[PDB]
């Protein structure tokens, strides 16, 4: 490419990072943060 | 020489637990009655 330093409108490097999300049979390794709450049993509740 | 690998080579296709159900899946398996 070359990417002339000052010149590129279209010509500049766009560092592109792409995150691909994969879910499998297995347990999640990467998960969202904080909120392990007390599990409640025998009651209608929303659960995640 | 070859021997008859009658049934063997089946494994759980996934991590998921299932019970009392007949499930169909497609993976790479050893075909039945194949020569080994």
């Amino acid at each position: 490419y070359g990417f002339q330093p000052t010149n590129g409108v279209g010509y500049q490097p766009y560092r592109v990072v792409v995150l691909s999300f994969e879910l499998l049979h297995a347990p999640a390794t990467v998960c969202g943060p904080k909120k392990s709450t007390n599990l409640v049993k025998n009651k209608c509740v929303n659960f995640n | 020489a070859y021997t008859n690998s009658f049934t063997r080579g089946v494994y759980y296709p996934d991590k998921v637990f299932r019970s009392s159900v007949l499930h169909s899946t497609q993976d790479l398996f050893l075909p039945f009655f194949s020569n080994v």
